[PDB]
RNA sequence: GAGGCGUCGAAGCCCGGCCUCCGGGUCGGGUGGAGCCGUCCAUGAGACACCGCCCACUCCCCGCUGUGUGGCUAACCCCCGAAAGGGGGGACAGCGGUAGGUGGGCAGUUUGGCUGGGGCGGCACGCCUCCGAAAAGGUAUCGGAGGCGCCCUAAGGUCGGCUCAGGCGGGUCAGGAAUCCGCCGUAGAGUGCAAGGGCAAAAGCCGGCCUGACUGGACCCGUAACAGAGGCGGGUCCAGCCCCGAAAGGGUGGCCUAGCGAACCCCUGUGCCUCCCCGGUGGGGGCCAGGGAUGACAGAAAAGCUACCCUGGGGAUAACAGAGUCGUCUCGGGCGAGAGCCCAUAUCGACCCCGAGGCUUGCUACCUCGCUGUCGGCUCUUCCCAUCCUGGCCCUGCAGCAGGGGCCAAGGGUGGGGGUGUUCACCCAUUAAAGGGGAACGUGAGCUGGGUUUAGACCGUCGUGAGACAGGUCGGAUGCUA
RNA sequence: CACAGGUCCCAGCUAGCCCGAAAGGGUUUGUACUGGGGCCGACGCCUGCCCAGUGCCGGUAUGUGAAGCCCGGGUACAACCGGGUGAAGCACCGGUAAACGGCGGGGGUAACUAUAACCCUCUUAAGGUAGCGAAAUUCCUUGUCGGUUAAAUGCCGACCU
RNA sequence: CAGUUCGCUCCCGUGACCCCGGGCUAGGGGUGAAAGGCCAAUCGAGGCCGGAGAUAGCUGGUUCCCGCCGAAUCAUCCCGCAGGAUGGCCUCCCCGGAGGUAGGCGGUGGGGUAGAGCACUGAUUGGAGGUGCAGGGGGCGAAAGCCCCCGGCCUCCUGUCAAACUCCGAACCCACCGCCGCCGUAGAUGGGGGGAGUAGGGUGGCGGUGUAAGCCGUCCACCGAGAGGGGAACAACCCAG
RNA sequence: GGUUGCACCGUCCGUCUUGAAACACGGGGCAGGGAGUUCGCGGCCGUGGCGAGGUUAAGGGGGUUAAGCCCCGUAGCCGCAGGGAAACCGACAUGCCCGCAGCCGGGCCGGUGAGGGGCGGGGUGCGAAAGCGCCCGGAGUCACGGCCGCGAGA
RNA sequence: GGGGACCCUGAGUACCGUCGGUUGGAUAUCCGGCGGGAAGCUGGGAGGCAUCGGCUCCCAACCCUAAAUACGUCCCGAGA
RNA sequence: AGGGGGAACGCGGGGAAUUGAAACAUCUUAGUACCCGCAGGAAAAGAAAGCAAAAGCGAUGCCGUGAGUAGGGGCGAC
RNA sequence: GGGGCGGUAGCUCAGCCUGGGAGAGCACCGGACUGAAGAUCCGGGUGUCGGGGGUUCAAAUCCCCCCCGCCCCACCA
């Protein structure tokens, strides 16, 4: 029967379905070296850079340990700026500190995930989270779904929003600057359709116009038949 | 179909004509028991063979009539030859 | 078991909790201070007389035990780190073993035969009957007619008496039927059911009795003629046990022929045999017989597509062409109903009957599948006449002009355009006329390659789908020095 | 075919998804302005109606539902036999078509010249809606009518069942 | 000329462009702007070697002479039909052993085809005479009223003819006995064993089907495997083995 | 013997086929190469040995340069008894009648008749019983060669 | 050579439970994975089902082992 | 003190399919082909929780025999 | 053939462990009501309650023997 799929060859490892990791210069960490407590730490915003390998402005931190290190930039920024890290810190546009510092209703971005890893969640460019809620016992975050997610308080942030938008998706306008996005990041594109690939290639379809099964697919199907709509509840809008 | 609830007929037995009671034939179960069923045992990856039950009917409308004549002299059942292919027996006095 | 219990303190009086079908019982306080009862036995069922264990719905302390859930971390594990340690979660989970469910995700396979080539359709694939079957027997076709895979426990068994549909006349009733009376009546009646044969002191009808539609083992024939050939069926015997009959004698189901099934495996009924040094027990194995499916029926376990295909073969077999064939087709001859005012034939001509041709269609499977390349056009040529024109002739309902009909005749001529890929067919205006047919449906080792038409694609229809189309459609090689 | 554009779908990252015999690895120097999968194919105007069936998804009282475990019978022990406990799964309920798909038949009836606006009925959940059409797929057929053409089985226009 | 060429013509020629060198992705896998296309002159799943002398009911082919006997192309079953097996049948050998009856006649049995017919089971054509009656027309009307009448429903001497009808029935086939004939003890009649082969055709008679040709039963000289002379030649027509 | 005229007759070869001179298939010509072999087992046959018995394998001794042949070895197989699921039981060294060969007597016939055929009785299994099945009046064993099946690449 | 108390005298073994692989291995082969889990020669195992009894043989959970047996590189001798 | 090589043979693991069954899946092919590690001149087995004709024997290979026998198996081929 | 659930008045059934002559609604019939159109009232009963037997004091359902429908399972013993 058919072979493996264009998601299966992904996994591999497959050159055509693999990132460049060359052309890529990123990565956010605030030093969890030093822990999440400790004001042991501060730095100096040495830049505002182009980050080529997530398409994205980023503001480059020079730190009193002698180490650089990039740090999510925020909208407003201007070099100079002193971002510090620590209890210790003051509540301010670029700072950095725990949960429990910071007071609800505040725009924030970059918050740890597990304690001490620098970020695991909001590093998207022009994308913010808002503190909804603190609790000592779990401080609840309003995530760029919309999804109220409960974090420990022990987790280190940084205060403002996080610069661009608008700028991260906008108008493609032609086949050839839409090339140029997909070089920056990594999908497979040109992809023809199903409908008219053969019943070897792809499950759907024939030579002729027909599909061949529906659609929206069990999710306790076996891997090379997660096709169509993936895992959905519903399809459709209108009668 | 109807046939009486007691009735003389030959008995091998006493070696005589006499009255015997008619109840039904009843068959046992399995799971034990027999040597046919230590036979499924080779059904661990046995799929093609005997015990994979060679999957096909077809499989008959009719049963012949198998039908218990128990002795009232001795109390020993026999069954025996016979051909009266049944679809709705009724067993009624006598 | 009609009596038992108590002054350690009881009814009976006064209240508290109390449940309820408010029936009446339980129960803590106290007054008390010595009885209350059942017997009678009412009561379908009898005694808080007393003595025992119990059955309803149900509730509670204690002992035992699962699961569900929340806390903990000591295992263990995920996160961060160069480590150190921290971070998070926690007996969840991760990991090992096992069970059910799901599972074209992947893989191995299959999807039958018969047959006017294949395929639809049908099955004549098992079996019964008449005819076909040629006056012994065997005897075929997708040969005619038409059925069986059950039904009845009397629709069986035996014996005695008795003989029928139907018709005729008489009675009764609406005619009629059941029913009655006589006369006629060799079988047309009835025998469950196809068909056929058989039969009248019966196998038909009735009454009574009865359940042999029995057990066992043969014999014979069909099956499958002769002549191999399993299974299966019947008939016919004897042995045994019954049944009925006065006995003789009959009954191995239904007057006979359809109404059935292997190898194996399992189970039943009954007894015994047997199970590894030896016994007891458990549990097994086995002889026989009975019952259970393969219905594609002398018995695989089973759905599709290939125009993306591949190979072995086959002219045993389809497409082109030919041969054969001539229903179909084309054309002719004979007879002359009938109208043509009248007058069958100036002209037109039914019903019916008999030939000729190979030019349409179809049948044939003979020839080719180690190829005999299709259609149309183009170009180039031969032949034929049942002759469109020209020549020569006859009639007329032939006045002329002009038609209509008939005869000879291939020497010559018989064109150009518009649509269709088009042979053919339609149309325009000319023409003396703008005739047809055969020649590998002439002519591709001469051209063209428009059409049939492959691997690419869309749409309509149908299909879960792959995919299909005498539906439409676009584009899709023409080899070779004679 | 691609395509810009459009839509629908899932997932809080100790994720979804997927690769590897294992050890491990891609997406990921990524973090919902993300990235993964289908469906359609700029722009303008629009996208009717149906969950009966098939698919997906959530839930599930009740019913059912394996092994493990438990109890009773058996067995001097064991096979074995009976019952409860019986999860996911299924019946069941709801939703869902820019998911697969479906989107119809007959009679009678109008002045009259026609026809049937009109009315009955029923399968199966619904009965074709905006449109467009004798289609590039009106069979029959070279429809019919016209334009162009002396002449057009064409083409184009129209009617359009 | 060339295992893809030549000329002319055509599209693109600042772009999602072309192009070099290094490196990367490998076989139910890749790669694919998606043709089931491509992955070293091989892709609807590459080449190499091993398994391996894969298997075939399928094509081709299989080598020196002579002598003797000398076929069947039918029958049952089969997921069997262009295939096997088992008979019939062919040959060779061995065993037992006396009759055998293809031929012809008589005696004793069986029979419905040609033919023939009305005597049944049977289908039906046609006019009479009954007016026996169910009823569509008329009359003394009381529209078939008592009673006659006319489609007519069914008797009767008649009337057409019959695979699956028969009051009947040859020629002819066949069973058996006797005889005669012929054959046989160099072994008949019969038994056992070994080795096979198992596409048919064809004229006539009698057919069944189908316009027919063709197909299929049956018996058959014959061809098949068998010459020669004659039919002009002409597998099976004649003469002849 | 070479070649040729006349009279007469004469459509290759092989295969395929119902039918081939063929418009069915295959061949330019000549030479060389070029296709029924081995093993096991079973069923047949012929010959040969021995006989109610027959036959030894492996091995070492032995002999020889080695070796074969020669001798030992009887392990083991088969037959001498069969029936039966097994338990388990267990037979005719021919009594009666035909008749071939042959012998004998008579003058084709009449005896005697092995082999053979036909009965009876017996052994065993099933069986209340009866009725059937198989078996029974001493020939096998081994060797050689060949014929054929089936298994193997065959 | 004979005298009393006979000595843990080998563990995830023996054996059993669940699932396979494999072999002739059949209830009765052999080994593996997962789970349970002994006894002390006073004891245990085996003799082709289980268990209990008789009888007989025999000691697992430590290790090695000459000689007789397989090859065809090579040398010689030989040919229906 | 070790890698690596070595004509085959030996030990331990991993382990197909065409084929057969006239097809086809158990079964058959076959514990074959093929792959990995490893030793020697033989290797390995090997001095008894053995056999079981209940009697008789006492480490272990191999050859002949037991025997196409027991048993397995679409109970079919094997 | 093994298990479970429902068949009750004309219909569909309630109680079935909650036991008796005993149920419920809705059709249907009768009566108001109305010019008509229209809406709403008031009466009636049809099964000891699917069959047949037993225990029980009065059991439809308990027990013993079952017909009919439906869902999950099954030839050669």
């Amino acid at each position: 029967m058919g072979k493996s799929l264009i998601q299966q060859r992904r996994g591999k490892g497959s050159p055509t379905f693999k990132s460049p990791s060359h052309r890529f210069r990123g990565a956010v960490k605030y030093i969890p070296l030093n822990y999440t407590q400790e004001k042991t730490l501060r730095g100096v915003v040495e830049e505002i850079m182009h980050d080529p390998g997530r398409t994205a402005p980023v503001a480059r931190v020079k730190f009193e340990n002698g180490i650089e290190k990039l740090i999510i930039a925020p909208e407003g920024l201007l070099v100079g700026q002193e971002i510090y890290i620590g209890p210790d810190a003051p509540i301010a546009v670029g700072n950095t500190l725990p949960l429990a510092k910071i007071p609800e209703g505040t725009y924030v971005y970059n918050i740890e995930g597990i304690p001490g890893d620098g970020g695991k969640y909001v590093r998207a460019g022009g994308t913010y989270a808002l503190v909804v809620s603190r609790e000592p016992d779990k401080v609840i975050v309003q995530l760029p779904s919309g999804e109220l997610k409960a974090f420990n308080p022990m987790c280190r942030a940084t205060i403002g929003v996080v610069a661009g938008g608008g700028r991260l998706e906008k108008p493609l306008v032609k086949a050839g600057k839409a090339y140029y996005k997909y070089k920056a990041r990594n999908k497979f594109w040109p992809t023809p359709r199903g409908v008219k690939m053969n019943a070897v290639n792809h499950p759907f379809g024939g030579k002729e116009h027909h599909p061949g099964k529906p659609t929206t697919t069990s999710r306790r199907a076996p891997p090379g038949r997660k096709v169509g709509h993936i895992a959905a509840r519903r399809t459709g809008r209108r009668k | 179909m109807k046939y009486p609830k007691q009735i003389r007929t030959y008995c091998p037995f006493c070696k005589k004509h006499t009255i015997h009671k008619v109840e039904r034939v009843k068959k046992r179960p399995r799971s034990e028991l027999s040597a046919g069923q230590r036979r499924f045992r080779r059904i661990l990856k046995g799929y093609g063979g005997f015990p994979r039950p060679k999957p096909e009917g077809r499989e008959k409308p009719v049963k012949k009539l198998d039908l218990r004549f128990r002795c009232t002299e001795c109390g020993k059942a026999h069954t025996r030859g016979r051909g009266f292919r049944v679809k709705k027996f009724e067993l009624v006095e006598g």
